RNA sequence: GACUCGGUGAAAUCAUAGUACCUGUGAAGAUGCAGGUUACCCGCGACAGGACGGAAAGACCCCGUGGAGCUUUACUGUAGCC
RNA sequence: GACAAUGGUAGGAGAGCGUUCUAAGGGCGUUGAAGCAUGAUCGUAAGGACAUGUGGAGCGCUUAGAAGUGAGAAUGCCGGUGUGAGUAGCGAAAGACGGGUGAGAAUCCCGUCCACCGAUUGACUAAGGUUUCCAGAGGAAGGCUCGUCCGCUCUGGGUUAGUCGGGUCCUAAGCUGAGGCCGACAGGCGUAGGCGAUGGAUAACAGGUUGAUAUUCCUGUACCACCUAUAAUCGUUUUAAUCG
RNA sequence: GAGGGUAGCGGAGAAAUUCCAAUCGAACCUGGAGAUAGCUGGUUCUCUCCGAAAUAGCUUUAGGGCUAGCCUCAAGUGAUGA
RNA sequence: GAGCUGUAAGUAAGCUUUGAUCCAGAGAUUUCCGAAUGGGGAAACCCAGCAUGAGUUAUGUCAUGUUAUCGAUAUGUGAAUACAUAGCAUAUCAGAAGGCACACCCGGAGAACUGAAACAUCUUAGUACCCGGAGGAAGAGAAAGAAAAUUCGAUUCCCUUAGUAGCGGCGAGCGAAACGGGAAGAGCCCAAACCAACAAGCUUGCUUGUUGGGGUUGUAGGACACUCUACGGAGUUACAAAGGACGACAUUAGACGAAUCAUCUGGAAAGAUGAAUCAAAGAAGGUAAUAAUCCUGUAGUCGAAAAUGUUGUCUCUCUUGAGUGGAUCCUGAGUACGACGGAGCACGUGAAAUUCCGUCGGAAUCUGGGAGGACCAUCUCCUAAGGCUAAAUACUCUCUAGUGACCGAUAGUGAACAGUACCGUGAGGGAAAGGUGAAAAGCACCCCGGAAGGGGAGUGAAAUAGAACCUGAAACCGUGUGCU
């Protein structure tokens, strides 16, 4: 979640965030599962619920 | 280099010329004390009643010279290694006895 | 309290001072300049007219492309909310 | 040599004086260097000598080089010393006299008389301070005067607990908090549980005694916990007395 | 009375710009930091030669700045000066 | 190798040639607090459990061990729930935690005053401050590169290119790179195809798993096909890793080390005068004034029981290497790219190619893919989506040896004697203060005085050098007088 800026029309500039889309899916942990927050992204690339 | 109880001679000072021999030495001063050399007076108070009284004072070990065993002059003195002990020599001659 | 005597003993201030008045003159209201008029040298107790008396780089007024607080249908943004 | 020129603020140009250090040369100095003090000396100026006194170990001159290189002013900074001036003040109030001690007494000690407070200027306990407490010695500084005195200086001393107030007991507000929840990092919150009196629980009183401690020391008479012996009651240890 | 809580882009306020360590239209300390100051004050030895200006024009400019005018030093040309 | 019991002077009592004090190497001891860790707490304190042990008729007391939380490794046990699991318990290990010069380095997050003669894009500036991680350096690094010659051949740093090309309310300002000249120089390991085993399903075919071998690239390399070949090389700084022997240097204490006398002045000579000497030594500091020859030293030469640090030679430990076929098989996927919103690149989204982050989409497979500043075609160069790597470079709280046309007590560090007096609830701020003499020889004794102070006497070259002690200016305060 790195930071940047809002730019307005003029051109002005105020510190910003982007977040990553987290959500809350049950994955399998070592052993027992577990309920843990993930992006929507590495959902659909690389983990199984 | 002298010891506590050499024979030696005063090369400088109100005193240059004298030989007296040393009776105590300093070292941590370098200043070594001579019988009748540098005669100091002092004014002491009853400790019995005092009095003016008369000691040498201490003399730079630099102003006194020691003398040749052999032709009675002063000199120098260098080291020599026998039965791997270290001895004194006078610059002029052969080994200096200094045993007491 | 003040005043006189014994003890102890500060402060703001201060260019150097042997530091009069009148009518003028002058950065236009003079102890220090001009022309006169007064006045032997040195203290103590009192009074408050002047020294534009002391104190505080005027708070009024104006200036600086100097600050700050407040307002809004000044300009530009933005926390939030839909 | 003739002729001419020579007032000056912002400001331009030129030529110099002096200070500290370096290089090379050449010098001076315990028969007295630098510094300081005085003089009636020299140069157009900044400035340079000489003589005498003080001082007690370093210092000039010539040519060149290099700079923390020159102060009278900044309500400049630091130190010292004046003026105002023997002036203002000496912080609520009742003292007098006799005796003593001392180099020295209005001011210290003792006595008598007088006066002031008395729902308090009296007597206890907390906070806070931290040796100021006691004895002997002292009088430079401190004490708004004085001082033989002192909360000041020197030397040596003084605080005693099963029961008094805290801990080995309890919890309030609050603060922390294993796991836990949240958060760019740092970190924020919170469960069980802990800590935390200003409250709840809880066994000792009278007299004697020191220069300085006392419900603590001493005498008398008590009480409260815990441990071991001496024992009636104890009777499967379900039960029974017991404990829980 | 004792023990505690709220902290400056903030707290607290029976409301006064009131209080938050003798300070409050935004506490105190250290740092950016020698902030910036077209404003005021100050800026240390000597002699010699020459010697102004207080005016145009533009300027968010008017007690500031820039080019020209007037001063000085050096070189050059040669009647162009009065 | 003869004195010694800190600065530190005294007295006392002692130690030491049977070698003390002192210097270097290696050991032993090392209270309490503090990350502080048995529990608590207002640091330097209070209160405990368990196991041994001393003591007591027995309690009370004492001594020695052990007891934090996460983590790792075993074992046992196990809830709602039948198997299980979350948990729970026990035992071994000692992995983390805190600090700094944290200066230099790499990351996360990130101002404002200021400049533009106001100010908002821009600038100050990715600077200050804050947070995390480390090392003696870190980072970068082995071409999906730079270019356009007849090319070069990992990275970093210095000089130039150049205040150029460019960016920019095209304002204020910001500002490269390639070529060329140098310092230094170094390259490697995986994933995959394939092969050999082992194991579970399975039906013994296949799948998958584990180990090992092989194998690593561009004018394409490797698998496979085939043909020629063997222990010399390599190594602990990457490229795999341990440990022995014998050496050689360098540190960490030390030793030897040449050569001068006399007179004058003086308190004292090293000065002056005269006559000598040494020099691989005429650096420097002391000594009663200014010393090559008086002392400590200097040039030169010698030296280690012990512990470190380098460095050699053996040992040791590992290991075959070529050629032709070239397109049969393998060659890094939610990747490369794209759209939207941002950031970093000298570059303000623009002709923006090139490089990263968030959200959504989303390829190809050698007749492949990427770059050469929108895009297309042809040419040229390269082969992404895995990892490691010395040297040249940066810094100084320190240690050792030195240097200065650097300061000389209001200077130089705030501090020559201190982060102390003192100030503040706290964070924090923060001074002033050097010099007797060569040597204490630091004034015996007499007089006035309670003392303090003083006058003599004495010490000393000098006491107007007497501790408020070198020199001793000015302001300021007095006493006596020549003229007024
Ligand atoms: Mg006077």
């Amino acid at each position: 979640a790195s930071t940047g800026n809002r730019r307005s029309h003029a051109l002005n500039s105020t510190k910003r965030r982007w977040n990553a889309n987290l959500q809350k899916v049950r994955i399998l942990v070592d052993g027992k599962p577990k309920k843990v927050w993930v992006s929507a992204r590495a959902l659909k690339s690389g983990k199984v619920t | 280099h002298i010891k506590k109880g050499d024979n030696v001679k005063v090369i400088a000072g109100k005193d240059k010329g004298k030989e007296g021999k040393v009776i105590a030495t300093l070292p941590k001063k370098d200043r070594v004390v001579v019988e009748g050399v540098n005669i100091m007076k002092k004014h002491q108070k009853p400790t019995p009643e005092g009095g003016i009284l008369e000691t040498e004072a201490a003399i730079h070990v630099s102003n006194v010279q020691l003398l040749d065993p052999k032709t009675n002059e002063p000199t120098r003195v260098g080291y020599k290694f026998v039965d791997g002990k270290k001895v004194r020599i006078a610059k002029k001659s052969g080994e200096e006895i200094k045993s007491n």
